[PDB]
RNA sequence: UAGGUAGUAGGUUUAUUAAGAGUUAAACCUAGCCAACGAUCCAUAAUCGAUAAUGAAAGUUAGAACGAUCACGUUGACUCUGAAAUAUAGUCAAUAUCUAUAAGAUACAGCAGUGAGGAAUAUUGGACAAUGAUCGAAAGAUUGAUCCAGUUACUUAUUAGGAUGAUAUAUAUAUAUAUAUAAAUUGAUUAAAAAUAAAAUCCAUAAAUAAUUAAAAUAAUGAUAUUAAUUACCAUAUAUUUAUAUGGAUAUAUAUAUAUUUUAAUAGUCCUGACUAAUAUUUGUGCCAGCAGUCGCGGUAACACAAAGAGGGCG
């Protein structure tokens, strides 16, 4: 009783099950999400579900069963909302959801239905891409200043600096597959958009004719090389495993 | 062909594949990883890989030695044997005439 | 490793790192983790039984239990609310690349992410990393192959009789379009399955140049025309933390997640208290 | 991890200490001459000894002064430049002379190097113990400047200005 | 003196056991008790959970 | 309360049998104390302390106890100054973390 | 274990000693010295760290492993040697085995390995290629140090496959696909599930196959070693991870217009009255039979025994 915890039942009222035919052997859980879907299609999908397919505007659609009850068949065309009727055929609900109409408006960008400290960071503008690689290559004035100048981290322009450069290659490498042509341009269209207004070693020897393949590296005695003792903690399970520069798991 | 009272050996502490030498002065009694006189430095054995677009160009891999130059003196100077290896590396970085050489078949 | 009572059970109610629909459903069939009749312990492990669902799904409990680290970041950085600070709980997972890859929506489930690591698609600073339990440090670049990140966000290839179904089905509207024009040609079956192009070329629609739905590109093992993968949008959570391109399908692990008044990079669909709880119960190495 | 190591910066690894080539303080410290030789407080620290009680003779009455080495002087002592000039007519013998006096040049060189090491210790951190005392005395400069707020605690003044005990006068008592 | 678990023994005067730890609670005397599954001791037959502890190997079947 | 999530100074209240010893904590650390100081914490507001119960830990007399540490050792800023004649002040905001 | 101590306590003067001292040896004085803040005596134990474990910290434990110190090489003593050894030597004795009778030889606490003891701990391996060590002017000789592999889940670590999915039929851009035909397991009569669980689809890689070939080391020499990796017809270098272009490799029908080896998947184990996460029930038994850290549980519907379903742990 006090602890309990059986099954995660639909928290909403869903329809339940009764008097089932002896073969039709089905479960609870199963009609919830059944209902959370809709009518499977020939294609396979689900023409229907308050969020099926994907927004188109910079305003993301994350799941609100919160606000609507539980209810989330909307019409794909008619973007018009339907319920369950008694006999079982899909039809529009007498009483609006309410809230879901006007939903807060930040609430928007709330992903997960609980957290209300997880929020989508808006896409950067195509613009802002554009015009920060170029002012990097033009002039650079202080990414530190520049950031401030343009709201964006310090560490998040110069990142920027990075992905345009890789993406420019990209672009002259048409590398881009006809695929990210368009997918991109739906990834643009899931989240909003911001910028809105508001002396090292030793080998100075000669390198010609000799080389110092075994190169070096100065150090002082006292604070130096290896120690005696350092319990290897390789029986232990903090082992420091770090990774070859070519590539590898290698032990410190 | 380097071997006396006092001498400068390589102690072993690496694992498997990569045994990283360590360039240590020891006496000749003292074993090879029996806590030496001094710790000049390490050098391991495998030349740390460089980018393989550097390996392919003049960039060589390059072991990373930390080796004390200036610590080894008060040793060679006293009289230590270093390990031929040690010995090249001194007569390599200049700690020591080339001519340190011993006339192998190097 | 990978099934227990389920991972996508909607009767395990728990969310997964996915964009699977059962996770799905299973994210919207929830209601606050039930904290009310608990006792410390049930309250703790109630919790732990759930953030460790989506927070750490694949790695042990010995290894996260040596992973979690009693120390968090949250000082807000130039940034009143309170920040949500029990909320880093689980930011070792963040920093870790397999975690960090599903957080940068590269693949379907941070499960996916890691087996696209092991077969060498993820590349971290372009160097081929196929460890998942690498952890990616900040100004870390990671990219996959641009495929599996068509795979993860894409359908799948449906079988050549699936395509074959749903065109026929589609032709048979087809032809109730003709004669709903006239109010207002079927294809074969087995002949259709004697060849994928004799039936690509056979089923010719408006938008069907010669070829099937699903199938349209047989080279391609992904659906055709890239059919985009549905349950996409309620697990669209892009860190600020994280750097994603989706254009490039290149991302960049910016930053350890950083907790500011109201706001914490750790992609948590957990309340703090639930994190609290749970975070308690590793403060006491899981006792 | 060793609760020893974590106070040292957790990594830390026991090493056989480098002793500096230098071996005993120098005759380049004439300060430390007197610093090591200069009449010891014989009183109420041990150091020295007791003027009426007689030292077991044969014993050193007095802290024995360490040896101060000179650097150069002993360079050569230990290291001095061949008496011939080229004597050897053999290549190897030349090599190994060569080689030889190569070592010498080291020790050398550490003697000297070793010598600047004390010399610096006794005088740059010297000259910049100097700058502690002048930094100190920066502690109450800010400090002792009167803070607007001093009236406050400064208000009992006369209970320290009255003499709090004054026994009895001479007379005072001879009345008594 | 020592208790032997399982519903079955093979306790048999001269047997070679291995004695295990632990109190057998009503029995006032045995304090330590012993291992159904070594030495002559056998695995309790259909023994179907909490094997190990009572000595059995996975019950196979055809 | 102090700074809105911790007690003001760490305290000792003695009340009947229960000892109890909570410390405030740096914001962060999480609310570890007895279960029953949780829930108190919890409801009360404290999200940062840190403390044990030692001769006798009374469950109901750890509740009763707690309460009573909040409202009779814990002075506020303000009284520890208007009354000393003073004005005591608070450094960790003059350091904006 | 309450009194201990007579070279003991100190003093002086000799012997020897690199050398001070009852340190020995010697000689002679004096009467001390230690002790209930634990003497003397007995028992146990190799010691320790910048090593390992536990905790909040003080600490607490260990002593395998890393490394430092000691001490011993069957026992005892002594002796020579020798800077330094009561030397894993020698000497004589002691204990126990052999050459088969020596004023003999051996003593595995060097590496393998055997028997024993024990709950319990490995190959009668390979190489001197590396790093050292001894001999040698050098050539290079030796090296069970050492480096490598073998056995052993003892420890750590990493991997151990995703995506998608609750039937199957017959008819008839989009969009409310739309009827019908049925069937349709394990529980279950509804908030009682098992169950996306299986299944086909789907997608890869591990491996399998060519190709390959780094680096420990070079002057050469690599024991490991089926090398590690890379690696997919190749070079050729392109260009940017990448690409096109060239020839050869290989290409059919009748030289090129392209192909360009193949490819999987699989967990147990403990618990489910409370402590302590584990509600879908049911069954058998009958204070027996068993379980049980602790409370206890078993005599007529046992959540605690023994099971089933269902479930929760660790992996």
């Amino acid at each position: 009783h006090f602890s309990r915890r059986r099954i995660a039942y639909p928290f909403y009222p869903f329809k339940k099950l009764g008097r089932q035919h002896p073969k039709k052997h089905d479960t609870n859980l199963k009609t919830a999400m059944r209902q959370f879907l809709g009518p499977k299609n020939y294609k396979g999908e689900y023409v229907m579900n308050k969020y099926f397919t994907v927004p188109t505007n910079h305003v993301p659609n994350y799941i609100k069963p919160d606000l609507e009850r539980g209810q989330s068949l909307e019409h794909p065309v008619t973007k018009k909302p339907l319920q369950l009727r008694y006999d079982g055929t899909l039809g529009p609900p007498p009483v609006e959801n309410k809230r879901l109409q006007n939903i807060f408006k930040d609430r928007l960008l709330q992903p997960f239905p609980s957290n209300p400290h997880c929020k989508t960071n808006y896409v950067l503008s195509p613009q802002l891409k554009q015009s920060i690689f170029e002012e990097i290559t033009v002039e650079g004035l202080s990414a530190q200043q520049v950031s401030q100048k343009y709201g964006l981290k310090i560490p998040r322009v110069e990142a920027i600096v990075k992905l345009v450069s890789v993406e420019n290659s990209w672009n002259r490498r048409n590398r881009v597959s006809s695929d990210l042509k368009t997918m991109d341009e739906t990834l643009y269209r899931m989240f909003p958009v911001f910028d809105s207004d508001a002396t090292k070693v030793i080998y100075g020897e000669l390198v010609e004719g000799e080389r110092s393949q075994y190169k070096f590296t100065n150090a002082k005695v006292g604070k130096v090389g290896y120690r005696y003792g350092s319990g290897n903690r390789d029986n232990k399970k903090d082992r420091r495993i770090g990774f070859n520069k070519l590539g590898q798991m290698v032990y410190i | 062909m380097t071997c006396g009272l006092v001498r400068i050996r390589l102690a072993r502490f690496g694992r498997k594949n990569s045994p990283v030498y360590n360039i240590v002065v020891a006496n000749s009694r003292k074993a090879r990883d029996a806590k030496p006189i001094e710790v000049l430095g390490t050098y391991v054995p495998v030349p740390s890989p460089v980018t393989k677009r550097e390996l392919k160009r003049g960039v060589v891999p390059i072991k990373d030695v930390k080796l004390d130059f200036d610590r080894t003196k008060y040793w060679i100077g006293v009289g230590a044997q270093p390990s031929e290896t040690v010995t090249k590396l001194l007569r390599k970085a200049g700690i020591l005439n080339d001519a340190w050489a011993t006339s192998k078949n190097s | 490793p990978r099934k227990a009572n389920l991972l996508k059970s909607l009767a395990r109610g728990r969310v997964r790192t996915s964009f699977n629909k059962y996770n799905l459903f299973n994210l919207y069939k929830k209601g606050g983790v039930d904290l009310k009749s608990k006792s410390l312990y049930q309250q703790k492990w109630t919790a732990k039984q759930e953030t460790r669902a989506y927070h750490g799904e694949h790695l042990t409990e010995k290894r996260w239990q040596t992973v979690f680290k009693p120390k968090l970041d949250s000082v807000a950085q130039l940034d009143i609310k309170e920040t949500p600070f029990l909320l880093q709980t689980f930011a070792v997972l963040e920093k870790r690349l397999d975690f960090a890859l599903f957080r940068a929506m590269f693949a379907s489930s941070v499960r996916q992410a890691r087996q696209f690591i092991l077969h060498g698609n993820v590349r971290v600073n372009g160097v081929k990393i196929k460890h998942p339990s690498y952890t990616l440090k900040p100004g870390d670049m990671f990219s996959v192959k641009p495929d599996k990140v068509l795979e993860a966000l894409g359908a799948k290839k449906p079988s050549f009789q699936e395509a074959l179904k749903i065109d026929k089905t589609q032709i048979v509207l087809w032809n109730k379009y003709v004669k709903e024009a006239k109010t207002e040609d079927p294809i074969k079956l087995s002949e259709l399955e004697g060849d994928e192009p004799k039936a690509r070329k056979l089923i010719n629609l408006p938008w069907q140049k010669n070829y099937v739905y699903g199938r349209q590109d047989p080279k391609k093992p992904f659906f055709t025309p890239w059919k985009p993968r549905p349950f996409l949008s309620p697990f669209a959570i892009l860190p600020h933390h994280l750097e994603i391109s989706f254009k490039t399908c290149h991302a960049v692990y910016l930053r350890d997640p950083v907790a500011r008044p109201g706001q914490s990079e750790v992609i948590s669909p957990f309340d703090v208290p639930v994190h609290e709880r749970a975070y308690m119960y590793y403060l006491r190495n899981g006792k | 991890m060793g609760k020893g190591a974590a106070k040292y910066g957790f990594k830390s690894g026991v090493f056989p200490t480098t002793r500096s080539i230098l071996k005993s303080p120098t005759t380049k410290q004439t300060d430390i001459i007197n610093k090591v030789k200069s009449p010891k407080p014989k009183g109420v620290l041990g150091i020295g000894y007791a003027k009426g009680v007689k030292h077991p003779k044969g014993s050193h009455r007095l802290s024995p002064k360490v040896n101060f080495i000179d650097v150069d002087n002993l360079i050569a002592k230990t290291v001095a430049e061949p008496q011939s000039i080229k004597s050897s007519n053999g290549s190897a013998q030349k090599v190994r002379l060569q080689k030889a006096e190569l070592r010498r040049k080291f020790l050398i060189e550490a003697f000297r190097k070793e010598e600047a090491r004390l010399l610096h210790k006794h005088e740059y951190l010297q000259k910049r113990t100097k700058e502690l005392e002048k930094a100190k005395e920066l502690e109450l400069e800010k400090l002792n400047k009167e803070k607007s707020s001093d009236l406050t605690i400064m208000t009992l003044d006369k209970m320290m200005s009255q003499p709090l005990l004054r026994n009895r006068s001479p007379e005072e008592s001879e009345l008594l | 003196s020592a208790y032997i678990p399982g519903e079955g023994h093979d306790a048999q005067e001269h047997s070679i056991v291995y004695v295990r730890g632990g109190r057998c609670q009503d029995l006032p005397g045995v304090k330590y008790h012993v291992i159904r599954g070594a030495g002559d001791l056998s695995g309790v037959v259909n023994r179907i959970s909490s094997r190990s502890k009572y000595g059995a190997k996975k019950p196979s079947k055809s | 309360r102090y700074e809105n999530r911790t007690i003001y100074g760490d305290i000792d209240f003695r009340y009947h049998g229960v000892k109890l010893h909570l410390r405030s904590a740096k914001p962060g650390f999480g609310l570890r104390v007895n279960h029953v100081i949780f829930e108190i914490c919890e409801c009360a507001g404290i999200k940062d302390l840190s403390g044990k119960v030692y001769k006798s830990r009374n469950d109901m007399n750890i509740a009763k106890g707690t309460i009573e540490a909040f409202t009779k050792a814990q002075k506020t800023l303000d009284e520890v100054a208007l009354g000393r004649g003073k004005k005591l002040v608070d450094v960790r905001k003059v350091y904006y973390s």
